[PDB]
């Protein structure tokens, strides 16, 4: 569990 | 209260943020079709969604759908207040996190290739901390909302950035998510809950009325009874509804080894709890804690019981700190704290009565459906009022009868467990009806000894007698309101005079079996005690029992031994024996309820009572049980004659004209001699039969094993011939004696015109 | 003047639930407030007199919440008879109290009282528990099972608590049952428990002959014949003062079972005065018992007009609201008349010789 | 199954056995869905009702709070092994107040001649001995 660390599911 | 907490209907709409609003709900309220308004649920749910404007599927109630109520946590039709809630904007790095048991067998990155689209430029004003299934992957993918960088409602759009890992939430956090704490096994607390939503709420949502009122409320409150009935879930309910610090605490948590570190511990809790929040110290099992410094001989124990009232007891300590006092025996209070200052309030839970006892019933069953077509508010009206997890241990007991029931007509199951006959595979009266006829109060439970099945029916003679006692035992509770209409209090002193366990104590026992109420059945030499006091302390504890153990019947049998007159002889010995006397004259009088108190009295001497709790009010009736007559011996013989074999031979009606001065005990002895005569020839007769197939080749598939099945004429011939009635004319000179003093105590009717 | 057994902040306290329960009518009249509450309102939360009084006949005393437990309150007028007795107990308890110039003027301290040699079974305990329902003061009663105990000392302990409780909350009454189980010698019951129990006994006399003489510190006794009791304290020298008690009456028979039948719903075809004239020669206790069988047989009446009122209904659907409600809501005279035929009286003859020799001995 | 004994309830320290006892449950719990093997069941037996050992008392209490309170329904139950049930008191009684409503145990005849089937099994010891029908 990490917050802003992996790089999102971008749309 | 307020108009706002509009009735949560179900919604045709499966989408979960849109509720069907009524032309009059979207109009009356400021709910247009697309306000972001915020809902409140149970134990701080607060949500925002849109708001549909569906006139024809709402009608003054919030249409809603069933992902919305489990993801709110409420029910349908829940009261659930909306307030607009346009403060939700685009969160900056929410942290988010599938669901184990719902992201179990979507393999990928279900989140991102699922729901691609349900939160880009989606407007989901989720709060932080939110679960929603997502049907993703030919599943339905439930992604826990694991933080957001925005506050709790956060509108999470493309601009958003969604943090997340790869921990998938287990299905234990959401059984205690669903865990939650209410008012499920509490039932007519009402004042109760009151008063400490009142020392909590009105304290916190109108504390500037506190402040108006120029007065503190009371910090420290005390919860006496009877602990974990539901008094841990009092506590659990507190804690669930308090959104402040509940800093709980352990009994036998402080005390260590170390020197002072109790003190030291508790310190450090109460300035945590101070710096934490307006908390409230959650002080569970609190009960024994001190012996009010009095009996404390421990050095260690005096020490914490001083350090314990400083912390409560002192100038400027309890700033919004509240403390919650759990007590299981208000006795052992200590003296300091039973006095306000260190704990200012103090609340005694009760049992609860038998509606309290339906809803709670009904509350705890809520879960399950064991009975669809049976009422639990019907079988709560006919328990006898068992309180506390009485209705768990009910609710247990019926579905262990059920799970009989099913793996009986199931297999072991091991692994196969057929969901469909799983799904309610029983739900039935009947296992309701067995598990209350296998259940009975657990308080007593200790007290409680097997006892032969009779029934008032099954018991033949005193027909009147036994109507009365019926009627008594019934009206008193059957007519309630019907006693406090007339405005008149029943009689509980109910004796018997007569030769006993003629069928006496036979009656009693019968009666107890037929009672609906609990039964509480004294022995003579039981209370007996060499303890200094300890018989007097036992005689109290079981009469204090016996009231908290409503309704109940105090069988006290062999009550002629037990109630001498102080000074039946030449002199008294001991003393205690008064002692007892006065107990029980504490327990025969007093104010106090004694809401079912059924004293059961039986002697066989009259003679040997002591006047005092034998006197009006002490003592409600004697029943003067006389021998039985000619009808009254048929009646027994008859009575026992139900499980006998009856020979059309035997003049029944002869031998009870002729056992006229016989005894039911004597009926019973016959009884028994000409069965034992029977017994002995058909042994005999076996006996016979097998030396001649022991010598010669016989059948033995034969009618000659009951040679006489029913009763022979022979056998009770002999039986008259072997004894005969037991009757003094001595004792009938007694019996006749206490009648008469009775009778001359009596006189003729009033009959005044 | 009321509050005179609260003490320290217990006044506070009873202030601080006048205002909460003021407060609770209020609000809960005025709005839920799940929000917010009206100023107005706010500004107009004033306590009332009214409020402080309701509050403060629920409130009790601090020592007495952790000392004693509630009972069955009752009117000193509910009870009829002894109206002379019952005038002198009422004078002790307040000229005494509620005047201090009476004192003043007398000298005279209260007197203890020993024991009233009342009804056998109608109980002093109900004369006991109206006058403190009426006396409106600290009041102490306890049973005989009270001290003894499997710890040395225990019952000194126990005594001494007592006497501590009572000084702290003065004026108290001792309504002490077991009268006469406390009041028997040292001998007789030999060897009882090798003294221990009469080593307690002596020192609570002591502790109690022998108590603090100031702040009209009392005692109540009573027993059903005083010839049980043993005058071993009960002397006037450790006993103090003595007040006993005459048998129940004929006049003030009728007047309790008037008092009785004032409770409850009466009937006007009963011949009250024949069962008075009969009853010269009962107890009240006997009267409460002829008063509750005649409720059953009432009781029985109506259950069995009931029941065929619902069986008729069953095997006719037309009889369901064609009953009168009330079959008997007065006492059937057939049904007084046939309680007093199945009653009987608790007189003893020679239980009235015992009880009036005991009187004799004084 | 975290087995108990009397003499683990003997604390030289203060409260020691009960932090003890404490600590193994938990440790129990957070093994496995563990069993609890509650011997010597009869040892606390009245609730400290008239019991005066305050040591006595804090175990009791100690004891209640394992039973009772937050998440006392944990993956593992305890054994009501009674040696004597008018000893033990109500303070167990309940389901939640212990882990259940106990039952009792006594020994009968007709079965016994099963058990003594069991005991014979267990060691060969008689060929022409009507060994049931003698029990």
């Amino acid at each position: 569990f990490s917050g802003e660390g992996q790089k999102l599911g971008s749309l | 209260n307020r108009p706002n907490r509009l009735i949560v209907d179900e919604a045709i709409n499966e989408d979960n943020s849109v509720v069907s609003l009524s032309q009059p709900k979207m109009d009356e309220l400021q709910l247009f079709r697309g306000d972001t308004v915020l809902l409140k649920g149970k134990k701080r749910r607060e949500a925002v969604c849109i708001v549909l404007s569906d006139d024809t599927c709402s009608d003054e109630k919030i249409r809603m759908n069933r992902v919305v109520r489990n993801n709110l946590r409420v029910r349908l039709g829940d009261v659930i207040s909306i307030q607009p809630c346009p403060d939700v904007k685009y969160g900056k790095r929410i942290h988010v996190l599938p669901i184990d048991d719902t992201v179990e067998g979507i393999t990928g990155n279900l989140f991102e290739v699922y729901l691609k689209p349900y939160f880009l430029e989606a407007y989901r004003p989720i709060r932080k901390g939110d679960i929603f299934l997502v049907r993703g992957g030919m599943r339905a993918v439930e992604f826990k909302v694991v933080e957001t960088d925005p506050s709790p409602y956060c509108i999470v759009a493309p601009d958003t950035v969604i943090h997340c890992e790869g921990e998938p939430i287990k299905r234990e956090d959401e059984e205690e998510s669903l865990n939650e704490v209410g008012y499920d096994d509490i039932g007519g607390c009402r004042k109760q809950l009151a008063q400490i939503k009142e020392m909590v709420e009105l304290p916190l949502r109108h504390p500037a009325l506190f402040k108006a009122i120029g007065v503190k409320p009371p910090r420290g409150i005390l919860l006496y009874g009877p602990p974990g009935t539901g008094k841990t879930l009092i506590a659990r309910a507190v804690a669930n509804e308090t959104g402040a610090f509940f800093f709980l605490i352990n009994g036998p948590e402080i005390m260590s080894k170390l020197a002072g570190e109790s003190e030291s511990n508790l310190r450090k809790a109460f300035e945590e709890a101070e710096k934490n929040a307006p908390a409230i110290i959650f002080i569970d099992e609190l009960d024994a804690i001190a012996p009010k410094r009095e009996k404390t001989h421990g050095e260690v124990e005096r020490r914490i019981v001083s350090q314990l009232l400083t912390l409560m007891d002192g100038l400027k300590q309890r700033a919004h700190v509240i403390v919650m006092a759990a007590t299981n025996r208000p006795n052992s209070i200590d003296p300091a704290l039973r006095r306000f200052g260190r704990f200012d309030r103090e609340v005694d839970i009760g049992i609860p009565d038998a509606t309290g006892r339906l809803e709670i019933l009904q509350i705890h069953t809520k879960n399950m459906k064991l009975a669809d077509d049976v009422d639990l508010e019907q079988v709560a009206n006919e328990t006898h009022g068992h309180v506390g997890a009485d209705l768990a241990a009910l609710c247990s007991e019926a579905a262990l009868q059920a799970i009989r029931k099913k793996m009986d007509l199931i297999d072991l199951e091991d692994e196969t467990i057929d969901a469909e006959v799983m799904n309610s595979l029983a739900v039935t009266m009947d296992d309701f009806r067995w598990a209350l006829s296998q259940s009975n109060p657990s308080a007593l439970r200790e007290t409680v000894v097997e006892v032969p099945q009779v029934t008032w029916e099954d018991i033949g003679g005193l027909e009147d007698v036994k109507r009365e006692l019926q009627e008594l035992v019934q009206y008193p509770v059957e007519h309630p309101d019907k006693f406090l209409k007339f405005g008149m209090t029943p009689s509980k002193g109910v004796l018997f005079y007569g030769p006993p366990g003629c069928g006496k104590t036979l009656l009693a026992k019968a009666i107890a079996n037929e009672c609906q109420a609990n039964f509480i059945s004294i022995k003579g030499p039981e209370l007996l005690t060499m303890w200094f006091g300890e018989s007097e302390a036992n005689v109290r504890e079981i009469f204090d029992k016996a009231r908290q153990a409503a309704p109940c019947v105090l069988f006290f049998d062999e009550l002629d031994s037990i109630a001498k007159a102080r000074g039946g002889n030449i002199g008294d010995g001991g003393g205690a024996a008064d002692r007892v006397i006065n107990q029980i004259l504490t327990e025969m009088d007093g104010m106090s309820t004694k809401k079912n108190v059924f004293i059961i009295g039986a002697t066989n001497r009259p003679d040997i009572i002591d006047p005092a709790i034998l006197r009006p009010g002490r003592l409600d009736q004697l029943i003067y049980i006389p021998l039985p007559d000619e009808k009254s011996r048929v009646a027994i013989l008859k009575a026992n004659l139900r499980k006998s074999p009856v020979a059309k031979d035997v003049d029944l009606e002869f031998l009870a004209k002729m056992t006229n001065g016989f005894s039911g005990a004597d009926l019973t002895e016959i009884c028994q001699r000409a069965c034992k005569l029977a017994i002995r020839e058909s042994i005999e007769s076996e006996i016979r039969r097998e030396r001649e197939r022991q010598t010669n080749p016989s059948a033995m598939e034969v009618e000659e094993d009951d040679p006489v099945p029913e009763i022979r004429r022979d056998h009770f011939e002999e039986a008259m011939r072997f004894a005969r009635r037991s009757v003094s004319d001595n004792d009938i000179r007694k019996y006749e004696m206490f009648a008469q003093t009775l009778q001359q105590s009596r006189g003729f009717g009033s009959f005044r015109f």
